[PDB]
DNA sequence: GCCCTGGAGAATCCCGGTGCCGAGGCCGCTCAATTGGTCGTAGACAGCTCTAGCACCGCTTAAACGCACGTACGCGCTGTCCCCCGCGTTTTAACCGCCAAGGGGATTACTCCCTAGTCTCCAGGCACGTGTCAGATATATACATCC
DNA sequence: GGATGTATATATCTGACACGTGCCTGGAGACTAGGGAGTAATCCCCTTGGCGGTTAAAACGCGGGGGACAGCGCGTACGTGCGTTTAAGCGGTGCTAGAGCTGTCTACGACCAATTGAGCGGCCTCGGCACCGGGATTCTCCAGGGC
């Protein structure tokens, strides 16, 4: 069997902010755990929000509200701006 | 006659995958139906957070003359902030150590 | 911080 | 069988842990209290892990069972999968 | 006369040394034996992977270090430098573990 | 005059207030304070009465628990009087700061 | 009309009654400002989440369920209001 | 032909509903498919816990010469146990009050 | 619109352990909240357990394991015995 | 306990 | 007699040579992400009803406010004796390296029983009215309790 | 001993709890088609058990300096009581913003068949990092001088 991870994407992101820095395997395991944890938190909060209002679909509004509920401080503002920019760029084409 | 295949990540200008996140959302038993804009937003947020953590960790690693990144540098980067210390306040990092500090009354 |  | 292995947590190990914790001076009655606390914590975690491994009809305790047992009590651990 | 450091000087050096490293501070064989003994009661003829014991050791180390930090704060609050069992009891009571 | 010794009426008050189950804060000032605080995040907001009641109940419970912990901390250091440092230590240990 | 300086409505006797129910015997003179600050921080933290929940539903009235959910988000479950 | 209808709760000898629990489980987004013995087990557990709470609260109410149960009695019953206090250690009860106790040092 | 609660079943249970005791409305609301909370806890734990083992169904065994994980001490033993008796009585007829 |  | 004022031994830092194991790049190839169409329902949007949230005024009294006076408590200074720190020598078991055997985890085929999906019908649970009793109130003892 | 606060007995009276009822939405009974889970057989990876040598770490003992603890005195800050002032609570009117329900229909997401490029598993190699040794600089503790 073959497993799945986020190794290649983490390496791609790292090669953009520090073009001459490597990473070991233990740090990669920690990064995978971090990504999984954040994904689970946001998805669960979005599901609960959708369930409260008697809806049966998950849209970008639910994700935005979940992000504003979870992340603290200026992280919320930056993440919201990045998400809105990405969605607009995707739907323009 | 089919056009050239273009990944959704490239169409949205991201590095993190979009099809994989969509599949995970569909198969995770989160809701009956999943919209078409949720994966893009989620991937963008995840990429932003990862970039934040990696930049701070790389600065910490370069601080004491090293090339690679080890869990100690990640622990230093996380504990030395104020927002990331609140987001990960109930998380243990293996082989991370502790922040060096000593109470002033104990010092001679 | 980083990217706005 | 096995017996009284709680004495394997020697006094120098507790001293080293206190030193990493930032402590400067230690009394002589601390060690027994620390051993009791550690025993209680281990009992809780191991009970949860054994329940998890018994539900799946297995005879080996894996790392994921310990990770789940820790995450259950608000003790998320990174780096073991 | 032999050279002797004044009391409380080697303690600060030990603190500075142990707050800079990242290795484990407990022998592995006694800990493994203790874990097996404790798990004996809930079920018999059990097997453990090495990674499970490693995870248990890391978690226990972190828990004890945090508890000792809180205990030191409690001891300082009462105009002392020595930690005592009542400080551990007060910290565990306030944290909600009792 | 029949001036009681200091610390005698305090025990009577402790016994009296640990037996009843009503609210110990006036309602109009609390409602005004809640409206003032909520004015920052949004404008032209309307509240149901039960919302303000729930907020008052939660605040009462939180403050009583914090005062219990503060009393424990004050007793630990051989004192009877509670001081701000006790509140700060209790909040620090509980994880709120 | 705007509202200003309502934190002084939590008078000293009310704080004394809360301390008495908590079990305190003697109180110093600087406790009241600390108590007011702590209460203000707690109220802001809860009300922010309540208002976010209200906004997501496209409403202008804050209900009791929003407060209940906001409290539940911090491990402070409350029984009685639904 | 169809015989007389017999409710599942009656067939299992319970007082709590079984059809309602099955419907809630099916519409709560918990799993793709739900078995047949889960509702009976869940209803039995819920009934047992309710019986425990109500018996203790009734004893507390009858202690001080009252016929009806009020939230103060429920709070006393919950806080005065050892295993119910652990199950509901983070729950606030409206109009409940506190448990009467005074530190020994304060007492004269 | 008509809503639903657990008032009638709580009343029926109360009339077996104290046949001469009543209950007010506020206590009934508290009991409703308690029942809903416990139901949600057990159902969520069972769903997580079923997801961990690559299964796609919820049976009485997941419910039993969730009850063992949640309830402390002697409550777990009593609840397990009651559930087993109910299931076997249901299956027998 | 109850219902034994 | 005191406040410094240099030396000595131990601890920490810095620099150069080395060799070895893990991080980083390259190649088949196979499973999962893409492109194009179709259909049936979830959610957007406009309009009407009536519940409940906001604003105002007068009055009666319970609670907050202000000032005085005296005593119980917090806090600083001294002295003594037990307990924990620093160091040298002896004894115990952790740790590393290598072998061997068998229990138990992981993967494949297949066959049957358990649960989802439909249609009908009829009884259990909800909304609505109401008459009576458990509980709250007021007042006169009367006994437990503080200075 | 006696003022003050606490427990107790009795008429009564009003609002909330328990009981009755019509009916309509959600639960029950019978049948069926297809995929999820139970069961037998097999391969090989990972856990358990054993032996010997060496060296790092634990255990035992002893002198003494610093810290925990008890006791006493004094002066300020907090508790108790009284007369005066402010605004919370209660009852009643009147107006309208906004929550909650209903009918239509259109755009959006689930589902299926073919096609192909992104990501996973498997060898290979060289440079970043760990380890060693010697020399330069730093930190601590006790001996002396004259201000």
């Amino acid at each position: 069997s073959r497993k799945e991870s986020y190794s290649v994407y983490v390496y791609k992101v790292l090669k953009q902010v520090h073009p001459d820095t490597g990473i070991s395997s233990k740090a990669m395991g920690i990064m995978n755990s971090f990504v999984n944890d954040i994904f689970e938190r946001i998805a669960g909060e979005a599901s609960r929000l959708a369930h409260y209002n008697k809806r049966s679909t998950i849209t970008s509004r639910e994700i935005q509200t979940a992000v504003r509920l979870l992340l603290p401080g200026e992280l919320a503002k930056h993440a919201v701006s990045e998400g809105t920019k990405a969605v607009t760029k995707y739907t323009s084409s | 006659a089919r056009a050239k295949a273009k990944t959704r990540s490239s169409r949205a200008g991201l590095q993190f995958p979009v099809g994989r996140v969509h599949r995970l959302l569909r198969k995770g038993n989160y809701a009956e139906r999943v919209g078409a804009g949720a994966p893009v937003y989620l991937a963008a947020v995840l990429e932003y957070l990862t970039a934040e953590i990696l930049e701070l960790a790389g600065n910490a690693a370069r601080d004491n003359k090293k090339t690679r990144i080890i869990p100690r540098h990640l622990q230093l980067a996380i504990r030395n902030d104020e927002e990331l210390n609140k987001l990960l306040g109930k998380v243990t990092i293996a082989q991370g150590g502790v922040l060096p500090n000593i109470q002033a009354v104990l010092l001679p | 911080r980083s990217r706005t | 069988v096995l017996r009284d292995n709680i004495q394997g947590i020697t006094k120098p190990a507790i001293r080293r842990l206190a030193r990493r914790g930032g402590v400067k001076r230690i009394s002589g009655l601390i060690y027994e209290e620390t051993r009791g606390v550690l025993k209680v914590f281990l009992e809780n975690v191991i009970r949860d892990a054994v329940t998890y491994t018994e539900h799946a009809k297995r005879k080996t305790v894996t790392a994921m069972d310990v990770v789940y047992a820790l995450k259950r009590q608000g003790r998320t651990l990174y780096g073991f999968g | 006369k032999p050279h002797r450091y004044r009391p409380g000087t080697v303690a600060l050096r030990e603190i500075r040394r142990y707050q800079k490293s990242t290795e484990l501070l407990i022998r592995k064989l006694p800990f493994q034996r203790l874990v097996r003994e404790i798990a004996q009661d809930f079920k018999t003829d059990l097997r453990f992977q090495s990674s499970a014991v490693m995870a248990l050791q890391e978690a226990s180390e972190a828990y004890l270090v945090g508890l000792f930090e809180d205990t030191n704060l409690c001891a300082i609050h009462a105009k002392r430098v020595t930690i005592m069992p009542k400080d551990i009891q007060l910290a565990r009571r306030i944290r909600g573990e009792r």
